[PDB]
């Protein structure tokens, strides 16, 4: 019998709004640890992996390992009915095909439950190949997310070339080029404030900015973002969602000769 | 129509009296003639109308034909069977999907995926889904499985349903007979 | 002629908002004890009644009585153009042809007149019946205009139950199925943050839920709704206008029909 | 070769936007004096002014006058990238076709760098006759701002009848006419809230609607239009840009023999 008490009903509804547009479908993975999330998109080129830990769970209760397939759609239509501040109490019933979605208004007056209908997917099992970077940059989020929409207008490909003074992010298209770069904070104390960079080799790449612009959807979820990158391994994008689990994105690079054919 | 009913079969039946037309046609053209006599006769008009018309895998809902039946979905069963009407089965073209399916149902299967510009013309959409096409590099992220394109069919054909098509063999031999009918 | 001066020209605009989706035309019948107005609806389904007090008016004359048929459209329009805290002062003259509206400003600086063309219409009245009701419920407006747009992504009927402990809104469609309960509190000193039922015999209708949605519109008028409901009855939803009146919106249940079978 | 240095990011921000409805492409020229435009509008109904004087720029060098002919859609654009406080760094080399604007962050921390592409356009210069005007008026922006957007919904020709106390922007249209009659304020401490009037003789003209509605986007440089007409002379609306320069707009008014017909 799967029974989680979440009192932190935005951090649930926050990571729908993350994976609302990029991912329709996708199997929700649970075990006695905590929550896996592992799909693809529809292109078939981006891959998203949540790890929800069960310590971050009130009450936490998996009396044995389930897989369900559930319309991410359908979720964040349910999810957006419930407030920021409720106590979401996620409860499942072994081969049921009901999610029993229950939530507590903190108010202690309002009593609000939903089921909804179990789709049946497919499981793939993707590899993940645990492989080093050699360029690490950690970046408040923000700024990330205006980075990546400012020069959605400008060009539709960036080159990240991963410089020891700088991250520079440079795009090109008819209207011109552009490039943007930063400077490693030194003194500034603040988490939410640091540009630190881990310098290996240089590197240089290059990424479509339409999957840059859905992955940073899920700013709201922490302060700082963790990028990780080398030679020829695809783009990895990392938030922490508070000390209960990790968001990450998986993004190839562009092949090179992709604009020359 | 009775015109088309009562034309065809006379052509047939007034080509029939030429020994040189029986020289000219070997012994399987004469079976597949003899096959389409051997039809129902309501079962006539839909090998005659869609002969007499555009050759494209077009779906049946746009079909509107009643005079024979409203669910005349039998006859349909039966062409099938004797190797006239080729149904859905073996659809695994993505040209010929793409036609079938409709702009509107085009810029929804855009939609949900992630292309660029989902909202143009109708064959720039075409041949910007045919550009994904050029793949089997990132499908190998972790399986090869490399049936992008199946994917693709699959969710067109869900988007699309039902469709058929004459096969090219019958087309062409009646095709040869009305034009020795003319003679022109 | 007919004078009218109201200091809360925000009132007056409130109103219009809620009333200019339901209804097109509607006539105004003025008489010394204020101003009322009943329409019946477009779709010939649900009722609208108005009525405001004269005495809550700052001044107000009318010698002779007058419906005007005006159009809710055209006239929602210039209200939108007059400031939240205007002092309106609403006259027209006996020789009915035109509507004049003197809207002023605060600071006694800045003066906007506007005429308004009236229209002939049918005065069609109908005599609605005074009675009791079954289950009749008070609870914050804001509450339920939330519930009713969280259960419009669900389905197009709602099951009202008053219960024991509160009602027992039911939303059943084809993604799932939706059930929201509010514990009837008293305790509370705020009458407004307080829902308070009175008992005499359990009743269930159903309503559809694009009306409820409309029926919503007059949200910011007041913070408390009072519904009330019983046996083959059209539901009763009303909204007090501060002490200037009040505003009752009439919607008749379906027809429950023989699904069972 | 042309460097500027502007500390006030903003108004280069604000002054695009108020251009981008109005003017495709435009002729900037420069000078010693400073920067100067003058582009008769797309429709070829309205003309537009600005001038930009060198002492204004925290740092202003040009060694050769020059005109670059910038497509106008494209400058806002690469404009709303930057901040609404960084220190922009127009610069122009020599002969080349390429701008070099540059955004820098108050802290130091975040370079922006961007390159336009010219375009090469013929200089069209149309002589300003200097002459004086019937009634000059200086009201707070926002009010006017308020005034053509009101009047907007009512219908598409305003008639300005300035008198000895005060104005009178009526208009009218099938719903009916709005006659907005502001009255004339002298004794206010601030100069942002005085709408004194100077008048020689009495003035009533029309004009178009969707221009003024255009006419008005430079709303946030100023708090105070400077609008000024004359006997068949063309409107003139003046915003003053802190002291950094003018926004002088144009307009012919309309014939009333068009109205006849």
């Amino acid at each position: 019998m799967f029974e989680a008490r979440l009192v932190q009903g935005s951090i649930l509804k926050k990571v729908l709004e993350a994976l609302k547009d990029l991912i329709n479908e996708a199997c929700w993975d649970i075990s006695s640890s905590g929550v896996n999330l592992q799909s693809m998109d529809s292109s078939h080129v981006s891959l998203v992996q949540l790890t929800l830990r069960s310590e971050g769970f009130d009450t936490y209760r998996c009396d044995r390992n389930l897989a369900m397939g559930v319309n991410l759609t359908s979720m964040s239509k349910i999810l957006k009915c419930a407030g920021n501040e409720d106590i979401i109490t996620l409860r499942a019933e072994d081969n049921a095909d009901t999610l029993a979605l229950v939530f507590e208004a903190p108010n202690q007056e309002k009593v609000s439950d939903y089921e909804m209908k179990l789709m049946d997917l497919d499981v793939e099992q993707l590899g993940i190949p645990e492989q080093e970077y050699s360029c690490v940059v950690k970046m408040p989020s923000g700024e990330f997310a205006r980075i990546c929409r400012d020069l959605s207008h400008i060009g539709d490909a960036v080159v990240i070339s991963c410089a020891k003074d700088g991250v520079k992010f440079s795009a090109s298209g008819e209207l011109g080029n552009g490039n943007i770069k930063l400077s490693q904070t030194s003194n500034v104390d603040k988490e939410e404030e640091a540009v630190t960079i881990e310098m290996n080799e240089p590197v240089q790449l290059t990424f479509a900015l339409r999957y840059l612009n859905f992955f940073t959807k899920a700013t709201p979820l922490s302060s700082t973002v963790t990028l990780s990158m080398s030679a020829d391994v695809p783009l990895v994008v990392e938030y922490k969602i508070a000390d209960m689990g990790h968001l990450k994105y998986y993004l190839a690079p562009k092949i090179e000769d992709e604009e020359g054919s | 129509h009775p015109y088309y009913l009562r034309s065809f079969l006379v052509v047939l039946k007034t080509v029939l009296e030429n020994e040189d037309d029986m020289l000219l046609f070997d012994e399987q053209e004469k079976g597949i003639v003899t096959k389409f006599y051997q039809l129902s006769a309501t079962g006539q008009k839909l090998y005659v109308r869609l002969f007499q018309r555009k050759l494209s895998w077009i779906k049946m809902t746009k079909l509107e034909y009643e005079e024979i039946a409203l669910d005349l979905t039998p006859v349909i069963e039966e062409l099938t069977n004797a190797g006239f009407l080729q149904t859905e089965s073996e659809l695994q073209e993505l040209s010929e999907v793409l036609e079938l399916l409709s702009a509107p149902e085009l810029k929804s299967l855009a939609k949900t995926f992630h292309l660029v510009n989902p909202n143009g013309q109708k064959q720039q959409l075409v041949d910007a889904f045919l550009k994904l096409a050029k793949q089997h590099s990132v499908c190998t992220w972790g399986k090869n499985k490399p049936g992008i394109g199946a994917v693709i069919l699959k969710r067109a054909k869900a988007l699309a349903g039902q469709s058929v098509r004459i096969c090219k063999g019958p087309r062409a031999v009646f095709s040869r007979i009305l034009l020795l009918f003319s003679l022109t």
